[PDB]
RNA sequence: AAAAUGUUUU
RNA sequence: GAGAAUGGAAUUCCUGGUGGAGCGGUGGAAUGCGCAGAUAUCAGGAGGAACACCAGUGGCGAAGGCGGUUCUCUGGGCCUUUCCUGACGCUGAGGAGCGAAAGCGUGGGGAGCGAACAGGCUUAGAUACCCUGGUAGUCCACGCUGUAAACGGUGGGUACUAGGUGUGGGGUCCAUUCCACGGGUUCCGUGCCGUAGCUAACGCUUUAAGUACCCCGCCUGGGGAGUACGGCCGCAAGGCUAAAACUCAAAGGAAUU
């Protein structure tokens, strides 16, 4: 049961509601096995410092979640196999 | 030498926090050297790692190019 | 080795309640670490540096067992009988 | 033929010669010149004067194609970069943000072997 | 070191290796 | 920019 | 250290737009490429490899070595006042493992680079330097090989013997803070200067090449020769072990002019 911080860059065409639905389903797959979710922050739409998949902007999400390594890897593979998220990064701050 | 460049403190690095990373990135978009940024070795390492992460994660440009 | 089973091993191989550094405890800890590293190496056969660490642990445990057997041979027999019978 | 007004310039100056390309901001090249095109050939086409001649020729042809002030991007470890800049200025059209579009690898591909002159 | 010693050993080694190259076939037919 | 060599006196 | 995913720039190739006579290359050239539209320029795509800046005067590793980021797995080091065991230490023939690069085997991959090779130049000749091409290889997986100026040309352990001055890591103390700037102090690294001392000299000098004790490897003039014969190892290349006849009266180290 470690804690991780996942930053998610979602395609800019998303306009609310379905972003929340995606967040809910991914948090569900986290929480199916004892994986508590500490915080979900939606920065919103921001201009990308460079083009990502031909897109100049993106929706930024930060998910602080305490879970198992297998669970976080499975969440990462789900985010990868998804076609609606431009990029994902999984930080594990060793101290906090 | 380098003592006249007084040691600078930053606290938490937090690659999300773009303000410090901008303060330590060069005007061209590069990472400033230690002798010009005035950071300890550990703080400089953390700043460089955070800059690289922000670059890969689109919070910072790989090179600002034209000014 | 999240310190939980490490403390468990220390307490169930200690000679007396305060014991945490006697050769028996050291050999038990080293054997558990050798087993774990053997599994890790079976997963990653290419980890030569970790294999060298494993060999260092093996030699250290061997010297500890040699000391134990030089002092008390029956105690050495009981310890190794608990710990994998020295095959 | 057609008046492009704005346009832009690309000044590729290498150790061997200099090439000037006046292009539509869409990237389509309007006119171009090089030391080889304007007279010089071989070793003597690396000189800054060759870049001067080529730059002024390209600028003139772009002028009778009807092209006003230029934004310029320069590239390459040549010697005729600045001289070509002056040349465009002398032929006469407002020069804007001189760039540094020259590429730089992040190690990337291996460079060729060191010469043993 | 005067490098002359290394050059002498270099030439001896290179000559022997050339001999091995030229007599490679005979050695494997009958010998080392 | 490449541009080699220098028998046996007494 | 191992595994997996993944980021951006650059090169090359591909497709398209634009545009037209050269491009490229050198000491100078030519081979070469290019009106069948190159070079250049913009857009889109494919692919392999290496990770600018951070980055050295630095870190880590037994050595060889190790630099995009993230996660997973894992080794060792350092410090600490208490705590535990109570000499359990050191070294280590033979043996075993690890061991840059090149090389080898099977399969994959192949952008760039590039032995061999082809051509152009230079030349008395040029089986070279330089230029244009360019295959193995470089890359990956699994093995093999086991050698390097694998060098600090300095085996490991320990104790002692002026200092001065940078720097990396962990503590702890102080004043203003109630951060940190600062100074100290302590333990472990890593450089430079330098005393005693040592050395043929150069130089080394608390990281010894000083003063000592323990264990291992090794040397006994230069060639012949790390060669032959034999044996072992290897798929091969070769590696390891290792002479003698004969021959010379020098070979060599540092330094001086
Ligand atoms: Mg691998
Ligand atoms: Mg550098
Ligand atoms: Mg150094
Ligand atoms: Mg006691
Ligand atoms: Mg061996
Ligand atoms: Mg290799
Ligand atoms: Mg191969
Ligand atoms: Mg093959
Ligand atoms: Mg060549
Ligand atoms: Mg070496
Ligand atoms: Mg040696
Ligand atoms: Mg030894
Ligand atoms: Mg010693
Ligand atoms: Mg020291
Ligand atoms: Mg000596
Ligand atoms: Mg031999």
């Amino acid at each position: 049961m470690r804690k991780y911080e996942v930053m998610i860059i979602i395609d800019p065409t998303v306009e609310e509601r379905q972003v929340d639905s995606l967040m809910e389903k991914y948090l569900k797959v986290i929480t199916d096995e004892k994986g508590t979710v500490d915080n979900v922050d939606v920065w919103g739409k921001r201009r990308l410092a460079y083009d990502i998949q031909k897109k100049s902007e993106g929706i930024y999400v930060v998910v602080n979640a305490t879970c198992e390594p297998a669970t976080i890897q499975e969440l990462d593979r789900l985010l990868a196999i998804d076609e609606k998220i431009m990029r994902t990064k999984v930080m594990r701050p060793e101290i906090h | 030498k380098v003592v006249p460049i007084k040691t600078v403190h930053i606290g938490a690095v937090d690659y999300k926090d773009t303000a410090l990373l901008r303060k330590f990135i060069s005007e061209r978009g590069k990472i400033r050297a230690r002798r010009v940024t005035g950071l300890s070795v550990q703080d400089q390492r953390k700043v460089a790692i955070a800059i690289k992460n922000a670059r890969e994660l689109a919070l910072l440009p790989y090179a600002s190019t034209a000014r | 080795m999240d310190a939980a089973e490490k403390k468990k091993i220390i307490e169930e191989y200690a000679t007396h309640p305060g014991d945490t550094g006697s050769p028996d405890v050291q050999v038990a800890i080293l054997t558990k670490r050798i087993a774990e590293l053997t599994e890790h190496l079976k997963v990653h056969k290419g980890d030569h540096h970790s294999r060298r660490g494993l060999m260092l642990m093996v030699g250290q445990r061997r010297r500890l067992l040699n000391y134990i057997a030089k002092n008390d041979i029956e105690h050495y027999r009981e310890l190794i009988a608990r710990l994998g019978l020295r095959r | 033929k057609k008046n492009v007004v704005a346009g832009q310039a690309h000044i590729k100056s290498t150790f061997n010669n200099t090439i000037i390309a006046i292009t539509d901001p869409s990237g389509a090249v309007i006119s171009w010149a090089s030391a080889g095109t304007v007279g010089f050939k071989g070793s003597r086409k690396s000189t800054p004067f060759a870049a001067q001649m080529a730059a002024e020729a390209a600028g003139r042809r772009a002028m009778e194609h009807g092209m006003k002030r230029v934004d310029v991007f320069v590239k390459g470890p040549g010697s005729g970069r600045e001289t070509a800049i002056r040349s465009l200025g002398a032929v006469g059209l407002e020069i804007g943000p001189i760039s540094d579009v020259t590429p730089v690898p992040h190690n990337g591909c291996r460079p060729p072997k060191r010469r043993r002159v | 070191g005067s490098v002359i010693k290394k050059r002498r050993k270099r030439m001896a080694k290179k000559k022997h290796r050339k001999l091995l190259k030229r007599t490679r076939i005979q050695r494997r037919r009958a010998g080392k």
